[PDB]
């Protein structure tokens, strides 16, 4: 790549800011067939859970206006397989591609187990805590909806992680600011947001929800305005960097993420529509930067950070 | 290059009640070889981001074309919008995709049974055109709900060494009823069975030929990425405890029973 | 109209379930030029505030994928003008069109003043409480985000209203269920939902938010899955009827609203794209009902209500 | 009927740097009479629900057509998608809309000043074609950023009793600079001034002809409904305290100063 597109984030020395979002790129195996994965800034692989999980019953996806619903349920082969097979494959084939590991679980003990082990992977440069999961201990309340509960989790995971810890925020809250400050106070090195919103679709013939799980996560361009709003809200009072995502589909969206306060950008759902979306965004970024008087993403970050109040 | 392409619509005509036949022309037809692979077509509407998986019914090498038969929904569906495409229009396509039917793995002396139903029938056409170039017996058991929906009869009967029977639930045309009734008769000891149709019919077939080794079933699933990354289109391998099968990569076609790869 | 499309809700005897949403139809004046307003089931007119309001600075609208952002700020001529001019115009021209009055305010005292007076309008058959407003008394916290605060407001307004009171719920909450139960316990006759979500769009050339107000309300088909989810969640534990809205654009959407639990459906943003959207939906509803084995909306409501658990 | 229609594109050609001229044919052209009214066009993309307000540059009664000149943005804008429309394509249109220019309210002996800039220039064309059928002096002061953007010069100069001057900021072609420089010269005591251009230029004009009664300004605003219901496109009437003016209904054109109806 080139200097204009490079960003340095804790644990992440990215050649460009484009990172496929967790759950939308598997472990890179399938999309490697399409293009040289080395073209990417990094990759957020799908969630790893202490134990393997089959996931939810089908159907698991549904289409919405400019978005999609999914209720995959975090299917993954488990930590063991991931440590011995999935991660090694990426390191063996793309030694230099830094990968961000997404971590999920049903209770604090599960997150802790994964965080403590996954950092041993030579290629894993940072951890992304998926806190949108139901806390079985707290009746089923997502860790990402209570500031003190999220904070407790981040601290515990921080004490045991060997790489930087990024926490992915949920947009399904009344006020995201308290959760963000709390997580920052707990030791997080950065934040990523947003995970999906919640939606439902009904089948008119059957009169039943299309998804077997009833509710699903809503993603795609439809949610970009929400992502931009929350990112922007959080950037105003946090000193750690943010990796933004939610509805990014082109270089213009990426640049808009920067205007809101993001330091890097992840692309999820768009990969399903166009598997070459990331490389195209990467190639088009400079033309667009030229057009808007941006010397480099690095300079843009500081300009946006100082034009505050 | 070889994975995605803006194909050209050669023609598109409604061949049955809300069932269209689209002939596409493009280099992608070159990679084609196995019957049962599918294409992932993009809808010409920005608010519909997911591609529709449509099996390949047939292709013409020398002409560089492929044909797909697909049913459409109401004005709010993506297929409805595809059916509006005129000659010359470009269709953003992904494919060929999936594990096709195994044809290059069998004799010129075996009894072949091909059973299909409704929109599961089209991929079965290329399968017959492929088995023909080789040699032996074939008895195509096609099933439809009504004659209004009956498709491909001319091309199947226009095949040599092919015996064809058509069943119809209500709107009767051939032997009234479901293909199951047609299964009861078949005396010949078949060696291979290829299938593609409704989940109900697939249950009936697998059940009847419970231990037939060469029992091939083409499945359907709500899909997204279509390449194996997302895990949307998942199924259970040999019973619950085992491995998970992705219909878009491991399939569309799987080996015997309620699921084996 | 015809029997198949009729619905009886508290204070509302609707010829069909189609109602233009508040803020998207003015006071009926402009759209009357386009078609006979009598074709509609009812009309939710724009918010009335005790005092007239100019609203927010411009720009006030922005486009998003399958939706739009608006930051109008509830501009209205005030109660007086509304009582003497706007409402009388509708009664004089459409004596039989029952209208739903949307009420807004910055504090409890404002809501109370409007609720107590607006019911004197012969044509006003129900009140819709817009609770997504910032409570100046509680630091700026929207009344719709705290169950006890919303409940206090509903009770006060109920004690003074001469027509049924419908409360419009905000989707911008962590858990909508407690707010819904609380409002029902306080005396509300029904509920309408959802109001808009929050979004932001940035202008790449200026690097500033497109809207002068920065954040805006997000509406349109993009949000239908969210509306459907919340409506469905709330229908499971409330005994009062719900008028649904959020992304409805055609008869199929309307029917989907019914499957989730709505008793009637309001259409907002779609009017801007196609001013004849409501009449078209009304004409197409029966074909669609035929296709899906629905004798009448009234029967559909009971079928959906009993297919619970 | 008379408010919305699926018009036909007669032709569309790029007449300047990213500036297109679209000729539309339809019955709606019948309701047209005042210069300065606009159309609300729908984008052929389902994810873009808001219609784009584009002033009418001119129309041909006998031919039943109307012409619009509009600038396009990048591949993610709605206008870009409009510019892709070929002959025969249908454009969902709303209009005529708004309060046009008052032409049928003045003499054959007055001095008329018409000032325009960039994309504000097109509606000014029909205005001249309307004032011509009547009679007196007209001095069109057109302003552009560069020659690359200069539009309509032939048609304006092809008008009788019309004196035309062209200014250009950088990419010089006529008198270098902004139209303001051109205002300084004009000796004749004008009786009416019609304007349409950038907010900056409108400020300059109103300021110079501070008390000119017949001072007409065509405004621009982010709009939604385009009919007056939403209140998106709002402006202040005679100072802050007064009534609010909607650019889509009360305007596009308003009377003198920073705003009066
Ligand atoms: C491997 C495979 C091959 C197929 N081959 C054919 C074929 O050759 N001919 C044919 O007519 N049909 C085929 N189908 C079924 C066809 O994909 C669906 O009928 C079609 O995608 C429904 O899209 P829609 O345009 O109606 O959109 P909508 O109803 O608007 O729905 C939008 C989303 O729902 C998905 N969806 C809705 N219903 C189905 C369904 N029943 N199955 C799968 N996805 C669904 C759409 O694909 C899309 O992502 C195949 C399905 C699969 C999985
Ligand atoms: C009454 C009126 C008449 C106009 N007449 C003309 C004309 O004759 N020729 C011409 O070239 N332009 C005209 N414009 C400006 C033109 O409407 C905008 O340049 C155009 O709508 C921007 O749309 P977009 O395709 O770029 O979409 P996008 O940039 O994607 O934006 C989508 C939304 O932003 C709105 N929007 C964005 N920028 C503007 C802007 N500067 N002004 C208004 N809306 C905006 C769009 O209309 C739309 O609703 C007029 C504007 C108004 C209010
Ligand atoms: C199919 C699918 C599966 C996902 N799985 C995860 C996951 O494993 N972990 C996680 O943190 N996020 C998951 N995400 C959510 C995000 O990666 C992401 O926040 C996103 O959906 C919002 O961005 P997008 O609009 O670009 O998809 C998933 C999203 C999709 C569409
Ligand atoms: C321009 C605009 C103004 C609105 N003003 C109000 C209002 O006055 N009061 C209120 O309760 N809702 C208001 N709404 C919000 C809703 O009426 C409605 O809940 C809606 O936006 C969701 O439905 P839709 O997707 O069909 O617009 C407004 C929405 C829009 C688009
Ligand atoms: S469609 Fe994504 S794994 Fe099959
Ligand atoms: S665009 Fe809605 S009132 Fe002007």
């Amino acid at each position: 790549e080139n200097n204009r597109l490079s960003v340095k984030l804790p644990g992440l020395d990215l050649k460009n800011p484009i990172i496929p979002a967790s759950g939308c790129f598997g472990f890179g195996e399938e999309y490697a067939k399409y293009y040289d994965l080395n073209k990417l800034g990094s990759i957020m692989v799908k969630a790893t859970t202490l134990h393997p999980r089959f996931g939810n019953p089908t159907p698991r996806v549904a289409e919405t206006a400019s978005g999609m619903l999914n209720a995959i349920g975090l299917q993954n082969p488990g930590l063991e397989v991931i440590m011995t097979e999935k991660l090694p494959w990426l390191n063996e084939n793309f030694p230099e591609l830094p990968i961000i590991a997404n971590v999920a679980g049903s209770e604090e003990a599960d997150y802790v187990a994964v965080c403590a082990k996954i950092g041993d992977a030579a290629n894993v440069k940072a951890i992304e805590l998926n806190i949108s999961c139901p806390n079985v201990k707290h009746g089923g309340q997502a860790f990402g909806t209570d500031p003190e509960v999220a904070a407790a989790l981040v601290k515990a995971c921080k004490a045991v992680s060997k790489v930087p810890l990024y926490v992915k925020l949920s947009p399904n809250v009344t006020d995201i600011v308290p959760i963000a400050k709390a997580v920052e106070a707990a030791g997080a090195d950065g934040l990523t947001m947003i995970n999906t919103l919640m939606g439902v679709r009904f089948d008119l013939k059957t009169r039943q929800p299309i998804l077997a799980n009833i509710t699903g996560g809503l993603s795609g361009p439809a949610i970009k305005p929400v992502a931009l709003k929350l990112i922007h809200q959080v950037a105003q009072d946090v000193d750690i960097p943010i990796i933004g995502m939610g509805g990014v589909a082109n270089a213009q969206d990426v640049l808009e993420m920067y205007m809101a306060g993001a330091s890097a950008v992840a692309v999820g759902t768009a990969n399903f529509a166009d598997p070459f979306v990331c490389p195209k965004i990467i190639d088009k970024l400079p033309e667009l930067m030229d057009q808007y008087r941006i010397e480099s993403l690095e300079s843009l970050i500081q300009e946006v950070k100082e034009g505050k109040k | 290059s070889q994975l995605q392409e803006m194909m050209t619509v050669v023609s598109q005509r409604e061949v049955a009640y809300n069932i269209f036949e689209m002939v596409l022309k493009g280099t992608l037809v070159d990679e084609m070889d196995l019957p049962g692979q599918f294409l992932h077509l993009a809808v010409p509407n920005g608010a519909m981001l997911l591609r529709r998986p449509i099996s390949i019914s047939s292709w013409d090498k020398r002409a560089k074309t492929c044909t797909i038969l697909y049913r459409i929904g109401d004005e709010t569906t993506g297929t409805y919008k595809l059916s509006k495409l005129e000659s010359g229009a470009k269709v953003d396509v992904m494919g060929p995709l999936g594990n096709g039917f195994p044809v290059a793995e069998v004799t010129s002396t075996d009894k072949i049974l091909i059973i299909g139903g409704g929109i599961g029938v089209p991929p079965l056409y290329e399968l017959a055109k492929q088995l023909e170039k080789t040699g032996c017996q074939m008895t195509i058991l096609l099933g439809f709900a009504s004659e209004n929906v009956k498709i491909l009869e001319n091309e199947f009967s226009n095949l040599k060494n092919v015996t064809l029977k058509i069943a119809t639930d209500d709107g009767s045309y051939g032997t009234k009823g479901h293909v199951g009734m047609l299964m009861n008769e078949i005396d010949f000891e078949v060696d291979a069975l290829y299938t593609c149709g409704a989940p109900a019919m697939l249950k009936a077939v697998a059940k009847k030929y419970d231990q037939l080794e060469r029992l091939y079933i083409s499945m359907e699933s709500r899909m997204a990425c279509g390449i194996g990354a997302c895990y949307a289109c998942v199924e259970h391998d040999k019973e619950d405890e085992s491995h998970a099968l992705k219909v878009c990569e491991d399939g569309p076609v799987f080996l015997g029973k309620q699921l084996s790869l």
